[PDB]
C-alpha cells in the first residue's frame, strides 16, 4: 500500500494569485501520478496526468511537475472556477491510491454573518419535536461559533449545525445550528437565545425569542 | 464523446446484496480497463476495482476483496459490480470509470449506495417562517425544516425554480434517529413578505414524496 | 514479472513517394493492461506520438494517415503510413507503457524511414 500524502488540506487563495498543492508519494513511483479536480456535486476530473502531461481541455494555467516521490501542482492564476478538492493519485502498483483532498478555497474580505433566528413551528410543534434554527448567513471565514442559552443556561451538545460549501457568487459560507428538543422540555422554558462569534464582529451577537409570543 | 452511465443503486440493509451496472459508449469499449471508484460523503476517493479489456484480470483492494466482484460482458458494452456482504461503511457513491496510460481520464455520473437498517421515509416539510427575529437591515430570511427523511437524497427548490438567488440549502445531517434533517432558507426583501408568495418545493424519490408548502410570515 | 521491451522492425525501411510503408511492432505482454504508443522522433531526441493501440480517446480527430492496427496472434501490431509524403522520412519507434502489475514504460530500438522521388 503506498500513500499520497497531500499538503495542505485547505487553500484559501485570492484571485489572480499563484496556488500550488504538494503531494508525496511513501515510496518511489516515478513519475506516474495524476492530478484530478472535483467541484462540488460533480464527479472528479483529469488535470493532469504522468506527473507533468495537461490532459485534453485543460487550461494553460494549470501544470503538474515532480518525479520519484515528490509532486506539486500549480495553478499560476487562481480563478473562481477552480474552486474545489484536488486529489492526487498513483498508479505505478495496485491498490492505487488518492490523496485526502485539498480544497481550494477563494480568499476574500472578512464578512460578518448576519443572524436569524426561527422559532418551531406551530405545524411541527403539533407532532412532538421543536427544532429552533439560528441561521449565519453570508460570512467569511468560515470558522464562527453559536452558543444556545435556554434560560440563561448554556447548552451543550444537544445542536446540530451544517456550513454550507463556498458560494460561487461572493464566496461566503452560510451556517445553520439547530436545537433540537421535546414539545415537553422545549414548553419548559421561555428564553431562547443563539449567541455568534466571529472574527468580523466586534462583540457577540444574540437573536433571541420568548416562548409563545410568535 | 466517451460516456459512461451507472445503474442498480439504491439502499440495502446490512449484508444484503446488490449489482452496479454501468454502460458505456463512444470507444472500442473490449481494448480498454474498467474501473469503480467509490466516495464516501464527503470524504475522498477509493479505487474499488480494475477489470482488463479482455476480462482475464481482476484487481481489488483489501477492503472489498472477497465481498466484491467486477465483471465485464463485451458483446454488451456493459459492466458490472456484484457486491456481496454490505456493511455500513460502503455506503457512498460508485464512479465506473476508465483508465488508461493518462489514469482514470473518464468518470460516470455515479450512483448512490446506502448500507442502514432505517426504512425508507418521506420527510416531514416544517416552514421557518420570517419574523421580526428574522429580520436584519431590510431583509429577512425565511425557509424549510425537512425533517425525517431516507435516504438520500433530496431536492429543494423554492417557486417551483423561479427563486434560486440567495438561496442556502444546508447538507443534511444524519439524526439519532437514523434519519436525515435538513435546512433550506433564502433571505429576501422585507418588503416581499406581504406580496410575494415563498412555496417551498421538496422532492424525494427514494420514497416518492412531493411536498409543496406555502411559508407565511408571522405578524411578528 | 520482468518484460522486455518492444521491437521494432524493419531496422530500416525506403519506398518511393506514394506508396505505403508498414513497421511491425512486436511486444510480449505479461498483462492485459498496457498500451503501444507510436512516435516519430525530433532532433532534441524529443518523443512526439503519432498514434497507439488502443486508440487515444482524449483527442480524436488526429491524422489518418498513421493507423495501427493490433493483428490477432496476442503481441504483433501493424503501424503504416499510407501515401508517405517526402517529409514523413525520419526516425521511428514504437513503445510499450504496462499498467499493470506495475507502471512502466519501455521503448523499443529506433528505425529508419526514407520517402524518395
Ligand atoms: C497480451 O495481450 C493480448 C491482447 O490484449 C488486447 O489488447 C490490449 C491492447 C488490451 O486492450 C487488452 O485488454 C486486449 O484484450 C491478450 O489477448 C486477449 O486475451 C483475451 C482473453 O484471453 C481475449 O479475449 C477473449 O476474446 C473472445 C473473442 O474476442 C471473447 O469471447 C472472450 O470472452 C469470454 O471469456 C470471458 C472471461 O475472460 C467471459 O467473461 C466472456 O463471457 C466470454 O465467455 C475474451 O474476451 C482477447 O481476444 C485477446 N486479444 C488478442 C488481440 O489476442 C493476451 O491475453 C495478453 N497476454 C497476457 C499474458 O496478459
Ligand atoms: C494504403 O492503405 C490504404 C488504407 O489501408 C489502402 O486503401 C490502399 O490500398 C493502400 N495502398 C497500397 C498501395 O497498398
Ligand atoms: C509535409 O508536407 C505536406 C505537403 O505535401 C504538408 O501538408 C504537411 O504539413 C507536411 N508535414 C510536416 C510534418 O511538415
Amino acid at each position: 500500500d503506498i500513500v499520497m500524502t497531500q499538503s495542505p488540506l485547505s487553500l484559501p487563495v485570492t484571485p489572480g494569485e499563484p496556488a500550488s498543492i504538494t503531494c508525496k508519494a511513501s515510496q518511489d513511483v516515478e513519475t506516474v501520478v495524476a492530478w484530478y479536480l472535483q467541484k462540488p456535486g460533480q464527479s472528479p476530473r483529469l488535470l493532469i496526468y504522468w506527473a507533468s502531461t495537461r490532459h485534453t481541455g485543460v487550461p494553460d494555467r494549470f501544470s503538474g511537475s515532480g518525479s520519484g516521490t515528490d509532486f506539486t501542482l500549480k495553478i499560476s492564476r487562481v480563478e473562481a472556477e477552480d474552486v474545489g478538492v484536488y486529489y492526487c493519485q498513483q498508479y505505478s502498483r495496485y491498490p492505487w491510491t488518492f490523496g485526502q483532498g485539498t480544497k481550494l478555497e477563494i480568499k476574500r474580505t472578512v464578512a460578518a454573518p448576519s443572524v436569524f433566528i426561527f422559532p418551531p413551528s406551530d405545524e411541527q410543534l403539533k407532532s412532538g419535536t421543536a427544532s429552533v434554527v439560528c441561521l449565519l448567513n453570508n460570512f467569511y471565514p468560515r470558522e464562527a461559533k453559536v452558543q444556545w442559552k435556554v434560560d440563561n443556561a448554556l447548552q451543550s451538545g444537544n445542536s446540530q449545525e451544517s456550513v454550507t460549501e463556498q458560494d460561487s457568487k461572493d464566496s461566503t459560507y452560510s451556517l445553520s445550528s439547530t436545537l433540537t428538543l421535546s414539545k415537553a422540555d422545549y414548553e419548559k422554558h421561555k428564553v431562547y437565545a443563539c449567541e455568534v462569534t466571529h472574527q468580523g464582529l466586534s462583540s457577540p451577537v444574540t437573536k433571541s425569542f420568548n416562548r409563545g409570543e410568535c | 464523446e466517451v460516456q459512461l452511465v451507472e445503474s442498480g443503486g439504491g439502499l440495502v440493509k446490512p449484508g444484503g446484496s446488490l449489482r452496479l451496472s454501468c454502460a458505456a459508449s463512444g470507444f472500442t469499449f473490449s481494448s480498454y480497463d474498467m474501473s469503480w471508484v467509490r466516495q464516501a460523503p464527503g470524504k475522498g476517493l477509493e479505487w474499488v476495482a480494475t477489470i482488463s479489456g479482455g476480462g482475464s484480470y481482476t484487481y481489488y483492494p483489501d477492503s472489498v476483496k472477497g465481498r466484491f466482484t467486477i465483471s465485464r460482458d463485451n458483446a454488451k458494452n456493459s459492466l458490472y459490480l456484484q457486491m456481496n456482504s454490505l456493511r455500513a461503511e460502503d455506503t457512498a457513491v460508485y464512479y465506473c470509470a476508465s483508465p488508461d496510460s493518462s489514469g482514470v481520464a473518464y468518470w460516470g455520473q455515479g450512483t448512490l449506495v446506502t448500507v442502514s437498517s432505517a426504512s425508507t421515509k418521506g420527510p416531514s416539510v416544517f416552514p421557518l417562517a420570517p419574523s421580526s427575529k428574522s429580520t436584519s437591515g431590510g431583509t429577512a430570511a425565511l425557509g424549510c425544516l425537512v425533517k425525517d427523511y431516507f435516504p438520500e437524497p433530496v431536492t429543494v427548490s423554492w417557486n417551483s425554480g423561479a427563486l434560486t438567488s440567495g438561496v442556502h440549502t444546508f447538507p443534511a445531517v444524519l439524526q439519532s434517529s437514523g434519519l436525515y434533517s435538513l435546512s433550506s432558507v433564502v433571505t429576501v426583501p422585507s418588503s416581499s413578505l406581504g406580496t410575494q408568495t415563498y412555496i417551498c418545493n421538496v422532492n424525494h424519490k427514494p420514497s416518492n414524496t412531493k411536498v409543496d408548502k406555502k411559508v407565511e410570515p408571522k405578524s411578528c | 514479472r520482468p518484460w522486455n521491451p518492444p521491437t521494432f522492425s524493419p531496422a530500416l525501411l525506403v519506398v518511393t513517394e506514394g506508396d505505403n510503408a508498414t513497421f511491425t511492432c512486436s511486444f510480449s505482454n505479461t498483462s492485459e493492461s498496457f498500451v503501444l504508443n507510436w512516435y516519430r522522433m525530433s532532433p532534441s531526441n524529443q518523443t512526439d506520438k503519432l498514434a497507439a493501440f488502443p486508440e487515444d480517446r482524449s483527442q480524436p480527430g488526429q491524422d489518418c494517415r498513421f493507423r495501427v492496427t493490433q493483428l490477432p496472434n496476442g503481441r504483433d501490431f501493424h503501424m503504416s503510413v499510407v501515401r508517405a509524403r517526402r517529409n514523413d522520412s525520419g526516425t521511428y519507434l514504437c513503445g510499450a507503457i504496462s499498467l499493470a502489475p506495475k507502471a512502466q514504460i519501455k521503448e523499443s530500438l529506433r528505425a529508419e524511414l526514407r520517402v524518395t522521388e
